[PDB]
């Protein structure tokens, strides 16, 4: 029962960073690496009191591959699984898939089948990227095809960021995100999505981080991941591998978009203050408040709803919230789905990170959704890199690589056709 | 005064390639004008269909470009598409055959056939050229020691190139043999698409310096005969290695053939000619007062016809636009 | 990793230079005998992005410095900082160009831009993989601008797909040091258009504008313009120099701030900008910053931003900071002020943020700015060059150099198309 | 959080402001350093409210202090309190308005203007929620008469909801220092009555009668008035700077003091106003400080109110004391003073009590009076308008200036139409 990370580009790094952070805390695992069975899914022993993960991080700049080599975590990385680049991507879809990209494919591919022979309980893969930069967009574009080709049969969780509808960090990522996706739509079996303001704007209210920086972000997102999979490091009353999610929220082979979201998301000081139990948290992960991206789910309908609890919790009161759920009008099902519902419990409950923001609670949930409210972020995302491509805005540099004004259009009319499957599926 | 710019289609068989693949023949003609591709009719000038022949294509296309050049206005002949569409071949072809050559040889030997028509008192000085776009660099094909020439505008702001070994030929023959010597030049790699990939832009200029000895009328007709390159998907292509660099350099100068045509066609202000040096040269046909006719040579298959679809946008997209002739 | 191979062209662009290596030797914390003696360890991380290490713990700058005139390369090596330079990379002239274009270019450095090309080889095949090349040279003069866009052009020539960055310092008519500006500055800037992928025109006359308003200096020397400039130079490069939350290279910067290629001339800007007494008057909070370095007036170029649109503007911050206080900081700067924004463009700003601030100060930011209203540099200096052309005043010293009237031409049309362009996306 | 951007206009206005800043800065304990060293905590809460927080514990006031006349800068500058402002916000010209409404709203004034709206810009967009523009300025001299009411125009114009707030010293005849009173004051109201909200009608005659009655000085200077006046501006807004029984903001005191857009002019008062003799012999209780806020004597305006009525008064208490004992003073002064109070309106009086009195007293108490009695001062001003005007006196040096004379007749139409309207409602 085992799953490989990749991180690529400078957003899946920075959730690397924080994320195997909390793993290795859940296992007792310090940085030095070492101190049963639960540890085996992300952490393979090395001969005698020593530990290293199944992790790889690529990125073609060398900028912060070499600060974890020189940062607190040394010893816990095996440091040729920390691959590095020679020249930046420099956000261009185009740079990170076909010139840079097609000069590291042949280590980092063959290594990444390195693990997969050194392992025996594969369930499938994980990556993290992000829309934004040249990285995260064409080398994920191009290594999920080589990888995709290879296993085929193996599932593959995309954990992307996307750029916020007004706030962002650039001005091309609209050819980005519009580019990554028309291949991501055919590879990855399950596509879960994060927004840049919707974070910020979710600790700002609940958790009260008047001013966050990235690494208060990457914690949480962690989080997420790390509930996720912590059915498969330890046992519960309903234990839930990675499998399920493909049966589960994947009604049609093209809509495998799931959203992902947290709670309770309350301070240190505010715990105090306030009783946790099922019913209030299972609300407080449906409202448009604590969704992970800028879309309102009242405008559209749940597909599905998968519940990961965590902690000490019965089974016998998610029956009664999930009842709520289903009579409260403000969010309705579809009707080809009148039993939209998934549970699953685990027993050992969610770490808090030392020095970190969130606080430690007996529960949390770890929501996720496959619904027709992306398709607004669609929309609007499609809608302004129409702006850009009329006026062949920042083509210069895309065709310069190579590219042309062919894929462009199929980049377009692939959104449209998947577009085209939300209003369908929203009847 | 203004006439319009010429849109004409021309495609060809289905290659070894794709009919080993089983491609459909997507190709659906009402009429010698317009084709119908994807439930969509794309209206063209003339829309050379796939039986079509060399001579065929060279009767109604460029037949024209002959008189109006010699005239005393000035021609341009280009085509456009992606690779192994049959640029090389329509233009080029196999210049020894005379039915399998290709729309260079036939526009030579209709000018000099034209001028020993004329009356022997008309003087012609007839001055040729040949060089291309490698590498973004103005690679001479008559010559191997220039490497990059310089963009130059004459007395009246029109852009030219300087330097270029403008040989005065006198028989029609001797220019054959010119065309044989830059052909040979002409940096052609291999590929699986396109074994005779033209890696290069390149330009074959017939500058008709005419002037009667009598009447002492002087004029002057400048007819560029440009063959482009394909704008190449390197996932079908596979371009790796020496001829990815190449690929950068070609769609860059397609693409900015692309913004200048859909800057033009739009009635856009600034037209930026600048963008490119192979946009730079085409100034003075797209607009200026040159009776500009294109050409374009699409591929069949259904299994490039993304890139065959935007050939027909870019080609419609010129349709509108109007030369100040 | 990303090397960078500076040059100094002209003598402004070595006075620029030379205090650009004292800044940043402070922020590595080089001494002047070049021995590193920095606190933290990341000063030594990326230190070889500009220098090469050498025996008994020694470095050397990367310094092409580049001149016709020697009395320039003497008050460098007569510096606080002249003995770090390596003494070969000292390439210069007996006699000086005599602000004349014509001779840099085709007599005067034609014949020294061939041993000069060879010290570029040889700090280029040094490298590992460099990724563009750092100029420096004013407009003005004939060393500058004549044989820098020489220079360029080989460059150009022999590296393709390198990022060719230049620091134009192109003044106007409110400060004419020189009559024989336009024909320097028209005939520069044409080679520059083609070759180029950076232009980052300063102007004297915002320069000095600064020292007044918002510095506060009674008697601003060039040394007080030079750490100006040295500051914006250093900010460009902060991402690839240490680790930081954002790292944008040059090549990210430029696939941001050029959305035509053509499009490359930029605005630079620095901040915080605070006098003597008003030091402890001013937070050094994120939003203070933000509102200096979009303010008009704090532009290092004469072209104020309000006529015009920024097409694409971007703001490389440094030291320790909330990213989400930048964000909306960012955001509001183009909710309120989308008048100063196109919108064929939805998003027109590029963030970054490093870990390490500069020496002395807490927190910083760095400005770049491709605006619609940087045109009228170019009409008025046409409005220069028109003037004495339409006369043909002073050509006659350019034709015994072997350069032609229809050159001037030729740079006339590239100088007016570039001023048509930008007025259409305004 | 209701933030408050104040300005000071005019050599009055700025002496009423520097010690306006000396009252207020005492009484939440600020240093002249700025360093914050208050006993009690509350202080720093709504300290925001006037000052913006700083480096090193340091606060800054957000005070624009303008004038034509660099002088007066520099005596605030070397004052006691002078070092706590921020140096950016001295913008001030060369050669002073010479006492000429035109100069300052025409031409003087009006280039400097544009550079003070962006700092009003700079200090509003920094702040939460400003609540509104405290401004100080005299009607006498053409800096604060003219250049003010310029610069309301264009706040107002630019924040058409905010509270415009204004303390306009306004003399008498009785002190006539200038022989260009009634066209200053006369062109000044016309701008005042249409754009702001309050108007705290202040007479130098009625300052200087405080000081030999009550408070009993031989030799009040203006600062002796300055104090008097800074004591009225630090209690109307003692409400949101403080907690108490009943909090009213400024927009809860125009609510209650307007029943009519144009009456909005008032009478300020303050208490207790005691000599050094009479300090033992006085009682701190609240029926007598309620009784020297009404007395007619203690008023600081030339009008004295039994003249006319009360349409509506305003008394902000300070200090801790019972609400029983404030309601039965404010009820007893409309039952057997019901001449003064007009019955068409129920009720005349509004309460208010904070539990922070001023630093060294015990207990204090602040008055507001909107009175028909007040149009006197516009009466006697029309008089002495009338009295020049009738044979055109001194009028040419406003025609230089562009001002018309149709503008002297709407202002005095708007002066008459101020006068009659109080008249209906005695
Ligand atoms: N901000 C600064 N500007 C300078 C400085 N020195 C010169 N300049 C400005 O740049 C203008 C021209 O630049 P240069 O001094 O380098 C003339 P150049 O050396 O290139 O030619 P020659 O000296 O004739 O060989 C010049 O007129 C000044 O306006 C300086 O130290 N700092
Ligand atoms: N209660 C106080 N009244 C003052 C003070 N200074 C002046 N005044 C009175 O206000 C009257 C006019 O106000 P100003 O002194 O400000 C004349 P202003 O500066 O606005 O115009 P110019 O000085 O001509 O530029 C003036 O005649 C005095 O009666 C003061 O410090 N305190
Ligand atoms: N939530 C979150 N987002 C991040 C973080 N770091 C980066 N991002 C986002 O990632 C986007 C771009 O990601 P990348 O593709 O990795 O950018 P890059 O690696 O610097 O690409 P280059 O410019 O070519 O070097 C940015 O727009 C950010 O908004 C992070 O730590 N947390
Ligand atoms: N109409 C046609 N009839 C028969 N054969 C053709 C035709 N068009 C092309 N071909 C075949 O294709 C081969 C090469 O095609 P060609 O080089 O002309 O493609 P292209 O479009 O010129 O490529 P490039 O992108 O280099 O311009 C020729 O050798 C020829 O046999």
């Amino acid at each position: 029962r085992e799953c490989i990370s990749i991180h690529v580009g400078q957003a899946g790094v920075q959730i690397g960073n924080a994320c195997w952070e909390l793993y290795c805390l859940e296992h007792g695992i310090q940085p030095d690496g070492q101190m049963d069975d639960s540890f085996n899914t992300f952490f393979s022993e090395t001969g005698a009191g020593k530990h290293v993960p199944r992790a790889v991080f690529v990125d073609l700049e060398p900028t912060v591959i070499d600060e974890v080599r020189t940062g607190t975590y040394r010893q816990l990385f095996h440091p040729e699984q920390l691959i590095t680049g020679k020249e930046d991507a420099a956000n261009n879809y185009a740079r990170g898939h076909y010139t840079i990209g097609k000069e590291i494919i042949d280590l980092v591919l063959d290594r990444i089948r390195k693990l997969a022979d050194q392992c025996t309980g594969l369930q499938g893969f994980l990556v993290f990227h992000s829309f934004g930069g040249g990285t995260g967009s064409g080398f994920t574009s191009l290594l999920m095809e080589r990888l995709s080709v290879d296993y085929g049969k193996k599932s593959k969780l995309e954990f992307s960021i996307y750029p916020a509808p007004q706030v962002s960090t650039a001005v091309v990522e609209p050819y980005n995100s519009i580019l990554t996706t028309h291949t991501t739509l055919e590879h990855s079996d399950c596509a879960f999505m994060v927004d840049n303001e919707a974070i910020y704007d979710i600790c700002r209210r609940n958790l009260d981080i008047e001013r966050p920086t990235y690494t208060n972000l990457n914690r949480l997102i962690g989080q997420i991941v790390s509930s996720i999979t912590a059915s498969l490091r330890f046992d519960g009353a309903l234990n839930v591998d990675l499998t399920e999610f493909q049966t589960n929220l994947v009604p049609y082979p093209r809509i495998h978009f799931p959203l992902a979201t947290y709670a309770p998301v309350i301070s240190a000081e505010k715990a105090y203050h306030e009783q946790l139990s099922v019913a209030e948290i299972t609300n407080a992960c449906f409202e448009p408040a604590n969704q992970m991206v800028k879309c309102d789910p009242r405008h559209g309908k749940y597909m599905a709803c998968c519940l990961l609890y965590r902690g000490d919790v019965v089974p016998k009161d998610v029956n009664a919230a999930i009842a709520t759920i289903k009579t409260k009008r403000t969010i309705q099902f579809v009707d080809w789905c009148p039993t939209g519902f998934k549970v699953g419990i685990n027993y050992q409950p969610p770490t808090v990170v030392p020095g970190g923001d969130l606080a430690k609670v007996q529960r949390a949930v770890c929501m996720l959704s496959n619904t027709t409210a992306i398709a607004e972020a669609w929309a609007r995302l499609d809608h302004k890199f129409d702006l850009m491509y009329a006026k062949r805005a920042f083509v210069h540099w895309y065709v310069g690589e190579g590219m042309e004004e062919g894929e462009f259009s199929e980049a377009r009319e692939d959104m449209a056709a998947l577009e085209k499957d939300y209003e369908e599926v929203g009847v | 005064a203004e006439c319009n710019i010429k849109v004409m289609c021309r495609f060809r068989p289905l290659n070894e390639s794709e009919v080993n693949r089983g491609d459909k023949y997507i190709a659906k003609f009402q009429g010698e004008d317009t084709v119908v591709i994807a439930s969509k009719p794309y209206a063209f000038d003339r829309v050379f269909q796939s039986s079509t022949s060399q001579e065929q294509v060279y009767n109604d296309c460029a037949k024209k470009i002959v008189k109006d050049v010699l005239e005393g206005y000035n021609g341009t002949i280009f085509a456009y598409g992606q690779t192994s569409s049959g640029k090389t071949h329509t233009m080029e072809g196999k210049l020894h055959d005379p039915e399998g050559m290709g729309i260079i040889p036939r526009i030579v030997q209709d000018i000099f056939n034209y001028i020993y028509s004329m009356d022997e008192n008309l003087e012609f000085h007839i001055k040729v050229s040949y060089f291309e776009i490698y590498l973004d660099k103005i690679r001479d094909l008559l010559d191997v020691s220039k490497t990059n020439l310089s963009v130059h505008e004459d007395k009246n702001r029109v852009p030219y190139v300087k330097g270029c070994t403008e040989r005065f030929v006198c028989s029609p023959d001797e220019v054959m043999d010119t065309i044989d010597e830059g052909k040979s030049n002409r940096h052609v790699a291999v590929t699986n698409m396109n074994e005779h990939s033209s890696r290069s832009h390149s330009i074959f200029l017939i500058n008709v310096k005419q002037e009667n000895t009598q009447t002492e009328q002087k004029l002057s007709g400048k007819l560029y005969l440009v063959d482009l390159a394909g704008s190449a998907k390197v996932s079908k292509t596979g371009a790796e290695g020496a001829v990815l660099d190449e690929a950068k350099n070609i769609n860059k100068s397609l693409s900015a053939l692309g913004n200048v045509i859909s800057a033009l066609a739009e009635g856009s202000t600034y037209v930026p000619y600048r963008d490119s040096k192979m946009t730079r040269i085409l100034q003075d046909s797209l607009g200026g007062n040159c009776r500009t006719t294109i050409v374009i040579c699409c591929s069949p298959s259904s299994y490039n016809e993304s890139e065959t679809k935007s050939t027909l946008l870019f080609g419609q997209r010129a349709k509108t636009i109007k030369n100040t002739v | 990793m990303r090397e960078i191979v500076h040059i100094q062209a002209g003598q402004c662009g070595n006075q620029i230079g030379a205090k650009f290596w004292e800044v940043i030797s402070d922020e590595h914390g080089i001494d002047p005998t070049g021995s590193y003696h920095g606190d933290s360890d990341l000063q030594l991380e990326r230190i070889n992005v500009y220098y090469n290490e050498a025996a008994g713990n020694k470095y050397v700058p990367r310094a092409i410095l580049v001149d016709l005139e020697p009395g320039t390369m003497d008050s460098v090596r007569s510096g606080p900082f002249g003995q770090i330079f390596r003494p070969d990379n000292f390439v210069f002239g007996q006699s000086g160009a005599g602000n004349n274009w014509a001779k840099g270019h085709y007599t005067e450095g034609a014949e020294l831009v061939d041993s000069v090309l060879d010290v570029v080889r040889k700090e280029s095949e040094s490298c590992d993989c460099l990724q563009g090349f750092q100029l420096t040279h004013s407009l003005g003069g004939g060393t500058g601008s004549g044989m820098g866009t020489l220079l360029i052009s080989k460059i150009r020539e022999e590296y393709p797909d390198r990022i060719m960055n230049t620091f134009s310092v192109m003044p106007s008519p409110k400060v004419s040091d020189t009559v024989v500006e336009p024909y320097n500055a028209t005939l520069s800037v044409h080679q520059l258009v083609e070759n180029t992928d950076e232009t980052y025109s300063i102007d004297n006359e915002a320069l000095y504008d600064i020292c007044f308003r918002t510095l506060k200096l009674t008697t601003p020397t060039y040394g007080d313009l030079n750490h100006l400039v040295s500051a914006t130079m250093s900010g460009v490069t902060t991402c690839l120099r240490f680790p930081g939350q954002l790292n944008a290279d040059l090549r990210k910067l430029a696939v941001n701030m050029v959305p035509f290629p053509r499009l490359h001339f930029f605005m630079p800007g620095f901040a915080p900008l605070t006098s003597r007494g008003s030091q402890q008057y001013r937070a050094l909070t994120v939003p203070e910053l933000t509102q200096q370095m979009f303010d008009s007036k704090n532009m290092m170029a004469a072209c104020d931003p309000r006529h015009g649109r920024y097409l694409t503007v971007a703001a490389i911050f440094r030291g320790r900071m909330s990213m989400k206080e930048v964000d909306e900081q960012m955001l509001n700067v183009q909710n309120k002020n989308s008048s100063y924004f196109v919108e064929w463009i939805p998003n027109n700003v590029k963030t970054a943020v490093c870990d390490i601030p500069p020496r002395g100060l807490k927190m910083s930011a760095t400005f770049i700015g491709n605006s619609t209203a940087i045109q009228e540099l170019f009409k008025r200096i046409s409005e220069q060059f028109t003037a004495m052309f339409r006369r043909k005043a002073f050509l006659h010293w350019y034709t015994g150099e072997g350069m032609d009237e229809m050159e001037f031409t030729e740079a006339e049309s590239n100088m007016n198309d570039l001023v048509s362009e930008y007025q259409q996306y305004q």
